[PDB]
């Protein structure tokens, strides 16, 4: 399966991975710090 | 030629019949890669262990609570430890996360580097983790009594034993979680309900596994 | 060629009969390694006198002393030197006479030596079988003594696992169980205590109890492995 | 290695032990001393730390042991645990500036004669006198041999010295703890240890503190 | 090789003969932070002052900490020290961080241009007959001299392994300070008091226990 | 006491929009039974908006005639009152990630311009390798200075240009 892990370092499907999981982080930690408007902790 | 999980089915090519309990199959040719696959059966020994560990100490518990003893279930023995004696769950989780990572990094890094690890590094130990094959480190640490030295159609049953048993045990402990998931009961007493009447208990008559009826 | 344990098998290639005791059963392969087998040969040894000694040991015990339960022999002596005391004056003498052992198994050449009065010394031996002073008065040859012993050696940690499995089951010594099973031979087995069908599974509880005081604590006293009884 | 003596018999020495010092028995399982230099240093430091520990634990004890047969002194009873609490003609702070004034001067002389073995065989003053040539840092001997030892029986001797003095160590050591769990004098130790010796264990003394 | 991870690939860049002869090298770069020959021995130097300031610091911190702890002082916590001290002071906290920082400043620039051409500030007529020993020696970091009374870097014998003990012991007491910083966020209390606190009750007072080490746990 | 702004502690309008929220909620919350699915989210939302504007309350946050918190970017005000932690101190927390970003894409460049087809390592990422520049990109701050101080962050009058310059 060296061919199907290259294609999963395409750029699209790296893209969605790597976005995915940016946006994971930012969604998880607006749910356990909840409205963060000021770096205050 | 060899035995194969699906008989008529060739084996694949990546499945040459070398490791213990190679049955050629690799459906989603997982391990089509050779470093992927040393990895893989690394990973495949790890699981194995630590699942025939699992089944042997939730099948012993089990008994334990079966006969009478002073036992929980498996699913309930790590709040009866935790609180019988009064163990800090967060101090055990970290203890055993810094034991567990000294052990699992010495792994890691003789799978990235098998020369490594014996160079006297950790207390001068030298021969003792230097490793005889991939998922085998052996030693006279790991191997105090010497089996995979001496007699080596012995080393290979003894391989292929292992592998079996642990692929069994991890069927096992994915039937322990499965049947507390559906009957709520222990292992033993799924068992014991399963002897009483092997008809009418079993996975088809608990409304969760078949939900048909 | 030699008797075997089994009268048609064929002994594993690592036991060619050399050693006392070799009747070719090492059906693990335990003692493939030409290492390890210098090990388990030195740890059958040891195991075999500490065996005979403990087995002859309960049996005069329950002999000349029937009022005291051997498996309760601990917590029954109140002798005057305290339990500490003893215990340490056991664990110096225990930890010098093994590390000695300890050290002719390494390194074999290495203690014949008194360490005091140096005009005394083992002559070269094997290991597991020291000899000099430890050996006056060898009625025989030394060979067929040396199986002698491990034969009555192995019988007699059959015996000890036999002494403990018969007083946490029965709760009574040796010649008392013995007694009991020729006064009931066919009701006072283990067969006839216990067993274990597909749907029930009975077992004979233990005559010992859990735990025992011995002067303010409380030692566990567990059976063996209770739960795997049948 | 040889057949010197050995702190565990068969046991394969590291080697750069071989007998030139006093007391060589092997026994460096930390290998504290592979390095030459640091072997020089240490060999320095045990003798030093071995006679101040024997004269310490003869001051603990000699007079521990002529209080107890009921000689008198002002200072007898004080523990040595004590005896800094205990007034004297000054306070304890100008002994111990008198003392590492004077220690100061001497322990410098050592280390010029360690440092520079040879060096410091002579007086500021009275350069008529001087220590006899030839002598090994941490023997200086001369004034310091004067009832005339060192002619022969010097290895003998200085085997009984390091010997001596790693059991007086062990016996400060020893003073330390006891005191610290016992709370009391160490004769009163011994005497405690032999009137039952078998309910006096440190074991049970330990089990019975907690 | 004595490495940090002994099986890891150690960085090309300190297997290097010129990083082989730094004290403490372990091969410790996860971040190629000292790919650069001329970065690594800029840090080699901030590793030096860093871990001779935090020694310094850190001996001030626990050893009048345990010499309050067992009554031969009363110097207050490291964290309330600054206050009382200012507080029994002749200046105010300006003044003498305005004195500190002249007084530092002439030092760290000394230290700053030696750094940058070795052997600069023996440049003679700058000092009055101080420049003389202030040319520093070989290596970059272990000036002497004036700030060698003893006379212990005149070896080559114990000169590699001296350099190891400060490095070593460094390293170690700026993980100290850092972990004073951190053990004072948490807990409140003095890092001897930690120390106390910890070997009390070890299985449950410790850094799992608090409520910021591990708020999951 | 800022620009006429007063603390979100001590204004009116804070609190009567804390309480006008509160009152939409509830006014919601009154329509279904005790413990239903509605009733437990819209009793978390509440929480969730009473515990926002105390923790905004909390930070010494400053409010405008209307009740809502205003940010203080200036470096000097922010740090003389204490609002550091509205604009001053997430703009370096900013900075240091986007340096981040931008250094490990920029090592990855560098890195794959060696390939003899540096453009297909760019449309099929070398996942290893920018793992591991992405690892050790944290340390970018540094790094950067020391290819500024070299000489090697920037490129000379190598790249192109148009004819009139
Ligand atoms: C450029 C304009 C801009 C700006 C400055 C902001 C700024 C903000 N928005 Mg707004 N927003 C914008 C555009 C903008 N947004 C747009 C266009 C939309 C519509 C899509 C929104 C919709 C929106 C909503 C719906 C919400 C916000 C929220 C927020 C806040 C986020 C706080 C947070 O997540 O803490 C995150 C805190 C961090 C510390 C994260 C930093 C990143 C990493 C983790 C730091 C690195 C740590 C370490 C080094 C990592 C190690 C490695 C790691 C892999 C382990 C913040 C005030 C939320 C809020 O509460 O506002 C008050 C909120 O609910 N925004
Ligand atoms: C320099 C070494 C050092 C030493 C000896 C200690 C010792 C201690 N720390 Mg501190 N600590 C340190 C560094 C150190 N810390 C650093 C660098 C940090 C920041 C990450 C912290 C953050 C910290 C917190 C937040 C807390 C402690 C606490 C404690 C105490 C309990 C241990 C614990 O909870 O895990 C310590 C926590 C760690 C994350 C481990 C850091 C240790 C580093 C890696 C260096 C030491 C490792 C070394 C190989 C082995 C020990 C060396 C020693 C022999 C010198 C104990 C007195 C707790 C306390 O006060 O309990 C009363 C507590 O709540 N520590
Ligand atoms: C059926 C189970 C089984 C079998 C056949 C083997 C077989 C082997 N293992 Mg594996 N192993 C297992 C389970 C097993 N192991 C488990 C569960 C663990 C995790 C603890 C390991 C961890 C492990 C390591 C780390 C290493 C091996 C090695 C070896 C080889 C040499 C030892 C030998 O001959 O074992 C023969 C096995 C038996 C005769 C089985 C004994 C039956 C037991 C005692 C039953 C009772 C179990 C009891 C209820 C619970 C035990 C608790 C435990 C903590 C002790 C051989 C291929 C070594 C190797 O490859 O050397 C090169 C090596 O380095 N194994
Ligand atoms: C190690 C093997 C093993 C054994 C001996 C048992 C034994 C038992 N199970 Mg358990 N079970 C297992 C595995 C096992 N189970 C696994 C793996 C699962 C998850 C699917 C379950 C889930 C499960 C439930 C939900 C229930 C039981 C129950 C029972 C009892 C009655 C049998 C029954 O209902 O049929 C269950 C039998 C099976 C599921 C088949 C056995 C496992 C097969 C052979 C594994 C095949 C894996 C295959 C080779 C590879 C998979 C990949 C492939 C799809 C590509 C009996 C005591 C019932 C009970 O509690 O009795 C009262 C019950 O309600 N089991
Ligand atoms: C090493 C060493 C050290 C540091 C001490 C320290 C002390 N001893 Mg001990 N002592 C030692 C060795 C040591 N002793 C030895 C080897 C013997 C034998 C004694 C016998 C001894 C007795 C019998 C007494 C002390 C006492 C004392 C205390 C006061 C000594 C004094 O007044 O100066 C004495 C200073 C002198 C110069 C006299 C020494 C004369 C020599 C020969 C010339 C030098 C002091 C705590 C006294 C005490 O406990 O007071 C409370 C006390 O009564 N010591
Ligand atoms: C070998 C060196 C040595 C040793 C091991 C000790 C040990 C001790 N001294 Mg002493 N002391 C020494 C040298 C030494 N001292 C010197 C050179 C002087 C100056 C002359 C003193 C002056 C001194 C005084 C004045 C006191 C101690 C005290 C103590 C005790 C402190 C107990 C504690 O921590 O609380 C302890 C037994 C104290 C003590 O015994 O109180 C019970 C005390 O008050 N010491
Ligand atoms: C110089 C050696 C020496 C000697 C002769 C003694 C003697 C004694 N100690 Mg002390 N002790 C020593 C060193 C020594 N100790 C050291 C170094 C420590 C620090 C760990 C202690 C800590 C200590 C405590 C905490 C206690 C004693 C106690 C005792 C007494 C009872 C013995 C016991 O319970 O086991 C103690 C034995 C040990 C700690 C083992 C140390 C063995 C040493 C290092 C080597 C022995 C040399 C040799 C092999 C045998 C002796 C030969 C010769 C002296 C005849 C006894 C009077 C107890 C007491 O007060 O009784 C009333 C008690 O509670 N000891
Ligand atoms: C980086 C090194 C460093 C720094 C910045 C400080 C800073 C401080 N120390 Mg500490 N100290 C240090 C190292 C350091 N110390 C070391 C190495 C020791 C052991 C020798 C001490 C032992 C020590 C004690 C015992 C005391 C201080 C005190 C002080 C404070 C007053 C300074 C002073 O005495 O006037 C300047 C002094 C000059 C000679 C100039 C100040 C917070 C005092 C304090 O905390 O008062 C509140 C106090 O009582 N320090
Ligand atoms: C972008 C340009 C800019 C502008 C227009 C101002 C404007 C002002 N600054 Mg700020 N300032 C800025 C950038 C700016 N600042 C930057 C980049 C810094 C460095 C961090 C500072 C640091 C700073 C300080 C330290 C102080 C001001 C102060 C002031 C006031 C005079 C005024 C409101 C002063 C102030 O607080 O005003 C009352 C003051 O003390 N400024
Ligand atoms: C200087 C220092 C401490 C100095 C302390 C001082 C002056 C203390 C002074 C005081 O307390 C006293 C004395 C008395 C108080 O009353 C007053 C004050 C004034 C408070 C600490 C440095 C402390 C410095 C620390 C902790 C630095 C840690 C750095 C680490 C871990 C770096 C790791 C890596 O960079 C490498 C090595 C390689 C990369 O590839 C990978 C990574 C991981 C990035």
């Amino acid at each position: 399966m060296k061919d199907f892990t290259t294609y999963l370092s395409t750029a699209p499907v790296i893209a969605t991975i790597w976005f995915t999981f940016t946006a994971g982080l930012l969604i998880e930690i607006n749910r356990y710090f909840p409205d963060p408007l000021v770096f205050s902790f | 030629v060899r035995p194969v999980w699906f008989p008529g089915n060739p084996p694949p090519a990546h499945l040459d019949g070398s490791l213990a309990g190679d049955y050629g199959f690799d459906p989603l040719f997982l391990g089509q890669e050779p470093q992927t696959l040393k990895w893989y059966v690394q990973a495949e020994l790890v699981h194995g262990r630590f699942a025939m560990l699992g089944a042997a100490g939730i099948i012993l518990t089990s008994i334990g609570a079966k006969v009478g003893l002073g036992f929980p279930e498996w699913y309930d023995a790590g709040k009866v430890v935790v609180e019988k004696n009064n163990i800090d769950f967060p101090t055990l989780m970290v203890i055993q996360f810094y034991l567990m990572g000294w052990a699992e990094t010495k792994r890691w890094y003789d799978f990235k580097n098998p020369g490594s690890q014996a160079d006297g590094s950790f207390l001068g130990f030298t021969e003792e983790f230097k490793g005889l094959e991939n998922g085998y480190p052996g030693g006279r640490f790991f191997d105090p009594m010497g089996l995979s030295r001496g007699d080596a159609a012995k080393y290979q049953e003894y391989k292929q034993k292992e592998v079996k048993n642990g692929r069994l045990a991890m069927i096992a402990c994915l039937g322990f979680a499965a049947q507390y998931a559906a009957t709520g009961k222990g292992p033993l007493d799924n068992l014991a309900d399963h002897l009483a009447d092997p008809n009418h208990v079993n996975f088809a008559t608990n409304g969760v596994s078949i939900p048909i009826a | 060629s030699r008797p075997l344990w089994l009268p048609g098998s064929t002994p594993p290639a690592h036991l060619k009969g050399d050693l006392p005791g070799d009747f070719g059963f090492d059906p693990l392969g335990l003692g493939a390694n030409a290492e390890s087998l210098k090990w388990f040969k030195e740890s059958e040894l040891v195991h075999s006198r500490w065996a005979m000694a403990a087995v002859a040991g309960i049996l005069v015990q329950e002999i000349v002393r029937p009022d005291v339960f051997w498996y309760n022999a601990g917590k029954e002596v109140e002798s005057p030197l305290g339990p500490l005391g003893l215990l340490a004056v056991e664990f110096f003498l225990m930890h010098w006479v093994e590390v000695r052992r300890w050290q002719d198994l390494r390194k074999p050449g290495s203690v014949d030596q008194d360490p005091i009065f140096s005009q005394y010394k083992l002559p070269p031996h094997e290991v597991g079988y020291p000899g000099g002073v430890f050996a006056p008065f060898i009625p025989g040859d030394l060979a067929e003594l040396k199986v002698k012993e491990i034969k009555n050696g192995r019988l007699a940690m059959l015996a000890f696992v036999g002494f403990v499995m018969a007083a946490q089951v029965t709760g009574k010594g040796p010649i008392a169980a013995l007694q009991e099973h020729l006064a009931d031979p066919w009701g006072t087995t283990i067969f006839s205590k216990a067993a274990v069908v597909p749907g029930q599974a009975v077992a004979p509880p233990c005559k010992i109890p859990a735990s025992v005081s011995y002067k303010g604590i409380e030692i566990p006293t567990p059976c063996f492995l209770q739960g795997l009884w049948p | 290695d040889a057949a010197l003596p050995s702190w565990m018999p068969g046991a394969d020495l590291p080697g750069y032990l071989n007998g030139t010092l006093p007391g060589d028995f092997g026994f460096d399982p930390l290998y504290l001393g592979q390095d030459p230099v640091k072997l020089k240093w240490y060999a320095q430091a045990e003798l030093m730390n071995a006679r101040f520990a024997m004269l310490a634990v003869a001051g603990i004890l000699v007079p521990e042991l002529l209080s107890n047969i009921g000689f008198s002194w002002p200072g007898a009873g004080v523990a040595w645990y004590d005896a800094g609490k205990f007034e004297y003609f000054a306070p304890a702070s100008s002994l111990f500036g008198v003392q590492m004034l004077l220690f100061a001067w001497v322990e410098i002389r050592r280390y010029q004669d360690f440092v520079k073995p040879g060096s410091a065989n002579q007086d500021p003053i009275f350069t008529n006198n001087k220590l006899p040539d030839g002598n090994e840092p941490g023997y200086p001997g001369g004034i310091f041999d004067p009832f005339g030892w060192s002619k022969g029986d010097i290895k003998s001797l200085k085997l009984k010295e390091i010997k001596n003095g790693r059991l007086a160590m062990l016996a400060f050591a020893g003073f330390i703890g006891q005191a610290y769990t016992t709370g009391t004098t160490p004769l009163k130790n011994l005497s405690t240890h032999l009137a039952d010796p078998w309910s006096t264990t440190v074991w049970q003394n330990d089990l019975a503190r907690l | 090789r004595q490495s940090w991870l002994p099986g890891s690939q150690i960085p090309a860049h300190l297997d290097t003969p010129a990083a082989q002869a730094l004290a403490g090298n372990f091969g410790f770069d996860p971040l190629g932070l000292g790919k650069d020959p001329v970065a690594l021995r800029w840090y080699q130097q901030a590793e030096l002052i860093h871990c001779r300031t935090a020694m310094a610091g850190v001996a001030g911190i626990l050893i009048p900490g345990l010499l309050t702890k067992a009554g031969a002082l009363n110097v207050p916590e490291w964290y309330d020290a600054g206050k009382v001290a200012i507080e029994n002071s002749f200046a105010p906290w300006g003044s003498l961080l305005a004195v500190q920082l002249f007084l530092c400043g002439f030092v760290e620039a000394k230290r700053w241009q030696d750094i940058r051409k070795p052997g600069s500030q023996g440049e003679p007529g700058s000092f009055l007959g101080f420049e003389a020993s202030l040319k520093g020696t070989s290596e970059l970091g272990y000036p002497g001299g004036p700030f060698d009374p003893l006379g212990l870097s005149k070896e080559a014998d114990k000169w590699a392994d001296w350099k190891l003990k400060e490095v070593k012991n460094g390293r170690l007491a700026m993980l100290a300070f850092l972990g004073f910083v951190a053990q004072k966020y948490a807990t409140g209390a003095g890092p001897v008091d930690n120390l106390a606190a910890h070997l009390k009750d070890p299985w449950h007072v410790n850094y799992a226990t608090n409520g910021v080490s591990l708020p999951f746990l | 006491d800022i620009a006429g702004l007063t603390p979100c502690s001590e204004s009116k309008a804070y609190a009567k929009l804390e309480k006008k929220e509160l009152k939409t909620l509830e006014k919601r919350l009154k329509q279904y039974e005790a413990d239903s699915a509605p009733a437990v989210a819209l009793k978390a939302t509440m929480e969730r908006t009473k515990a926002r504007f105390a923790n905004y309350a909390k930070a010494g946050l400053l409010c405008g005639n209307d009740g809502l918190p205003h940010l203080i970017a200036d470096p000097g005000l922010a740090l003389k009152y204490g609002h550091a932690g509205e604009v001053f101190i997430p703009t370096f927390g900013f900075l240091y990630v986007a340096g981040y970003i931008g250094y490990v894409g920029r090592q990855y460049l560098i890195a794959v311009k060696g390939e003899a087809k540096p453009t297909d390592k760019e449309i099929i990422i070398d996942v290893p390798l920018a793992t591991k520049l992405a690892w050790q990109g944290a340390g970018w701050p540094l790094a950067a200075v020391q290819e500024l101080q070299r000489g090697t962050l920037l490129e000379k009058e190598e790249n192109i240009t148009v004819s009139p310059r």
